[PDB]
RNA sequence: GGGCCCGGGGGGCCACGCGUCCCCCGCGAGCGCACGGGGUCGGCGGCGAUGUCGGCUACCCACCCGACCCGUCUUGAAAC
RNA sequence: GCCGUCGCUGGCAGUCGGCAGAGCGAGAAAGAGAGUGGCGCGGACGCUACGCCGCGACGAGUAGGAGGGCCGCUGCGGUG
């Protein structure tokens, strides 16, 4: 069999490992929840050197 | 409407030049057939740089295309008549050849035969 | 027995060619033309051949029989089919098939029949 | 009606002190000297253009004595703005210190 | 008849198709409890850090049981005595590695080693890295690759060690079976370092990188694998 | 029997669901939705009727035949294939046709095809370039761009259209086409300042002049 | 912090059924998509019967790099 | 990717076909086992078992040793 490599290939890391999908589901909305809370800071800092 | 073989996959060598024979430019006495050098002092055997080349088995072609003609066949010298049926089963795959010795009036009756075979002659055009 | 000669037959016989690094039997009953223990028909109780006929149209089918394995003369017994191309290889088919005469060597049979039909076939 | 090939000049070949590895190529090409800017030329097709004696056949036109070794502009080399090739045929050394000619319509942009 | 004898063949179908459905849910909760071990692990360490600066002592750490070695010297010119220890550490080539647990027997098999390897200890990425990039196990004493778990059931399922995270986690909380699973891990064939080396000869204090590097070695780790 | 309905949760990452199974579990409500439990014709022949046979055996074999190959799984044909797109290259920009007959010549982009070619008109008065298929790694796309978005192309016209039948006559069809893109591109181009001249003149390196250097 | 984050008065979840007793507080089926046990196209363009296509190897020549004449006795040979 | 060596003394007699039901890559010492009461005649290759096929690692060499030569010369018994 072909070793395709589990850190570049999604599917091969989710036979090896299931709870993987659920590692890589986390961490996109994490982290676009974490940016979305980042521009709200930057606006309330752009409205407070507005004010 | 030449006669195809059945695959042909790509017929790669690893080398195609002779391993000629060490200080075979210099003498005429020696011949280009590859004798191995086993001497104490040469260059060659103890592979210095940029010398004559030897022949190891890492220069062995691979086992789907060795033996085989660049068309995609496989040799097989034929004698006469009675050795097409032979080869009128492993026609795709395998060729007939026709040897030096035998006479032109043989020749056009194992080039009749093969023709009616489906057969690949190599040479087909021996004597005319 | 079978495999009893075929251990002897396998690397001294007269039938035997080796040249060109390959290796084939002239039998006149061997199917497909190579040396091997499957596709020997001298050897075998069951032994089915498929040859062009005497004619230049037809193709003859040698069926060995049980009883004469001894007697060379009335061991063999010769058949022509001088049919079409379908229903010739349709009656070696149930030749072999259905009668349960050496079930191994009917897709050989059928691929050599097929040859002498292609050189029975007029030249382009 | 002008040039569309950047001016390159073929130096040498991948090489060593004492050995060289000749299927590999190191072009020089004008006006980049620099790794920031020998970006733009990865995975360009290059060619040494010459001409012979006999004539052979040209793709839209008659035939003619010109003749081309194409190839393929691989990846970067050294810090001065030298470049690698990779050539279907190997280069001649008569064609060390001449002009080749790597084109833009392999183009990333 | 065939009749009750395909309804049979199809119920012991399902059957092995709802046992290894449960075998996946059973490593999908293993590597659940194996992450939130880990997220405990990592924040108790900071947790007894920060006390300890609270009430104004100080927090000396466990010394870490597990070490990560890599043979950066070739072959030639070897003590035997040398060679012998790399042997019985596994490591022929030159650039393999191997996990080491720590004893006063190991500190000492790698002090008497010392100018010919680059130990130090890994983190749980590079022990990631090292275990999914470059996963070669021995079965039947073959050099085969670990594209799936049964291939490590099949070995190490008596020793409750059934899928990867199972292994990872016995290499990097070493246990009780880390000789059973070192010894299932073939060496790890790595690559040459990218960039370049500071110094293959000399030891890392003194301008190199053989000898011991900490928490250095895994910048180096990343740099081969 | 029952109507197909789309994806319901969004592609958050290729290959990766944005809820888990169990909340995807509670969207599909599948709590609700539980369960539990040809060759031979017969004809009239004017004897009796026979019974013909469709897919018979073949009457000549080969002396011998190739194995079946392994069944790849991602290997699809090329009209099947993701049509990729640069973000420089946009309905209503200038692009330059390089390796064509048509060398170095700054033709008007129009939109992208179905097979994955593009799509380039240039008004024949000026630029001398038809309808023309170009391919997109084969184009310098230059930032010049127009307001097309207020066009009614063609739909009849396609990569079947543009393929080669087998001299070479202009069908009438080709002018029609031609004039009708034309009076359409015309007005918006000569509207803008100086474009009919940058689109007339041929695009040419000089000394000096490197691609890496000058930016467009 | 650890105990399925012990227990009582907006977000994610490898949790889906019914009946009985005690303690604690083994077969449901159907259709596709595809980071899934090693490449395919169900994609194409040109040049060709009197001057061109292919021939890796072999005939000759040119260029770059390498490159001291074989056997021997010898610790050590290109050896003055 | 290809060649050879070594090891798994690994696999292949299962081509068991209207005398039929096409398998033993699967984490878990062992049976797709016998019983008795409550239309259409169809299915590629194989296996010179001194052969075929699959996995892994290995590959320098003087003196020297061993094996394979469908490498070569001459004569004899058979054979084509
Ligand atoms: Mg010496
Ligand atoms: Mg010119
Ligand atoms: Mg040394
Ligand atoms: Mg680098
Ligand atoms: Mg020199
Ligand atoms: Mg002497
Ligand atoms: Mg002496
Ligand atoms: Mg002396
Ligand atoms: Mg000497
Ligand atoms: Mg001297
Ligand atoms: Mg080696
Ligand atoms: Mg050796």
């Amino acid at each position: 069999v072909l070793k395709k490599n589990p850190l570049k290939n999604l599917r091969i890391m989710l036979k090896l490992n299931p709870y993987a999908k659920t590692m890589r589901r986390n961490t996109i909305l994490r982290q676009a929840r974490n940016h979305k809370l980042r521009v709200e800071r930057a606006a309330a800092a752009l409205a407070a050197k507005s004010d | 409407a030449a006669l195809r073989p059945l695959v042909k996959p790509k017929i790669v060598k690893k080398r195609t030049k002779k391993f000629i024979r060490h200080q075979s430019d210099r003498y005429v006495k020696i011949k280009r057939n590859w004798r191995k050098p086993r001497g104490i002092d040469n260059r060659v055997r103890r592979r210095f740089k940029g010398q004559i080349l030897m022949p190891n088995i890492g220069y062995g072609s691979n086992k789907k295309t060795k033996h085989m003609l660049p068309s995609g066949f496989r040799k097989f010298l034929v004698h006469n008549v009675k050795e097409l049926e032979v080869l009128l089963m492993c026609n795709k795959s395998y060729c007939a050849e026709i040897a030096h010795n035998v006479s032109s009036k043989n020749r056009k009756a194992i080039v009749e035969r093969a023709a009616q075979l489906a057969i690949r002659v190599t040479n087909p055009n021996a004597r005319l | 027995s079978a495999h009893l000669q075929w251990m002897v037959v396998r690397n001294c016989s007269s039938f035997l060619i080796k040249r060109n690094k390959q290796t084939y039997s002239t039998e006149p009953n061997n199917l497909k033309a190579r040396n091997s223990f499957r596709y020997n028909g001298l050897i075998h109780r069951k032994t089915v051949g498929v040859e062009p006929a005497a004619d230049g149209k037809g193709v003859v089918v040698v069926m060995k029989r049980r009883s004469g394995q001894r007697k060379p003369a009335t061991s063999y017994v010769r058949t022509t089919i001088n049919k079409n191309a379908r229903a010739t290889l349709s009656s070696i088919r149930h030749m072999i098939r259905k009668n349960k005469y050496h079930p191994d060597l009917r897709m050989a049979a059928i691929r050599r029949a097929s040859a002498i039909l292609r050189s029975q076939k007029p030249v382009m | 009606s002008g040039r569309l090939w950047c001016k390159a000049i073929f130096a040498g070949y991948k090489r060593g002190l004492r050995n060289q590895r000749e299927h590999t190529a190191l072009l020089k090409i004008e006006g980049v000297y620099a790794r920031d800017e020998t970006e733009f030329y990865l995975g360009k097709r290059c060619a040494y253009v010459y001409k012979a004696k006999n004539n052979t056949v040209t793709p839209g036109g008659k035939p003619n004595k010109t003749r081309v070794i194409w190839g393929k502009v691989t990846r970067a080399h050294g810090n001065s703005g030298m470049v690698r090739a990779k050539f279907r045929s190997n280069l001649p050394a008569k064609a060390i210190g001449h002009r080749i000619r790597v084109m833009l319509y392999p183009s990333r942009i | 008849n065939f009749a009750e004898l395909k309804i049979k063949r199809l119920r012991k179908k399902f059957a092995q198709k709802m046992l290894r459905k449960a075998r996946r849910k059973l490593i999908y909760e293993k590597a659940k409890h194996y992450h939130k071990e880990y997220r405990q692990m990592y924040r108790t360490e900071i947790r007894m850090a920060r006390m300890a600066r609270k009430a104004g002592n100080f927090y000396v750490p466990a010394e870490p049981k597990l070490a990560f070695v890599i043979r950066i010297r070739g072959i030639n010119g070897v003590s035997p005595k040398v060679r012998k220890v790399l042997q019985l550490l596994r490591l022929r080539q030159i650039f393999n590695g191997t996990f080491v647990k720590l004893n006063k027997a190991s500190i000492n098999m790698l002090r008497i080693v010392e100018p010919y390897i680059a130990w130090g200890y890994p983190n749980l990425k590079s022990v990631n890295e090292l275990i999914y990039k470059r996963g070669y196990g021995k079965i039947n004493k073959k050099r085969i690759a670990l594209t799936d778990n049964t291939l490590i059931a099949r070995s190490l399922g008596k020793y409750n060690i059934i899928c990867m995270e199972d292994l990872i986690h016995e290499i990097y909380t070493v246990g009780k079976h880390f000789k059973e699973a070192n010894n299932f891990l073939w060496p790890f064939k790595l690559s040459s370092p990218r960039g370049g080396m500071k110094k293959k000869t000399t030891h890392f204090v003194e301008g190199g990188d053989a000898g011991n590097r900490e928490d250095q070695i895994n910048r180096l780790i990343r740099r081969m694998n | 029997k029952g109507k197909p309905h789309c994806s319901r949760n969004p592609v958050l990452v290729r290959g990766i669901g944005r809820y888990s199974r169990s909340a995807m579990y509670s969207r599909k409500a599948l709590y609700k939705r539980k369960y539990a439990a040809l060759a031979t014709v017969t004809k009239p022949v004017g004897g009796g009727t026979r019974v013909v046979k469709l897919r018979k055996m073949p009457r000549y074999y080969p002396t011998e035949d190739v194995p079946r190959k392994l069944l790849s799984h991602g290997k699809k044909p090329f009209s099947q294939h993701v049509r990729k797109l640069r973000a420089s290259i946009t309905p209503g920009t200038i692009l330059i046709i390089l390796t064509g007959r048509h060398r170095g010549k700054r033709v008007v982009f129009l939109k992208q095809l179905s097979s994955g070619l593009l799509l380039v008109t240039g008004p024949l008065s000026l630029n001398r370039v038809p309808l023309r298929r170009t391919h997109q790694k084969f184009v310098i796309a230059t930032s010049t761009k127009i307001d097309i978005s207020g066009v009614k192309i063609p739909k009849h016209l396609t990569d079947a259209y543009f393929k080669k039948k087998k001299k070479y006559e202009i069908t009438e069809q080709r002018k029609v086409d031609q004039k009708a893109v034309d009076s359409q591109i015309l007005p918006k181009i000569k509207a803008v300042p100086q474009l009919q001249g940058y689109l007339r003149s041929v695009f040419a390196l000089t000394n000096g002049v490197y691609p890496h250097k000058l930016v467009f």
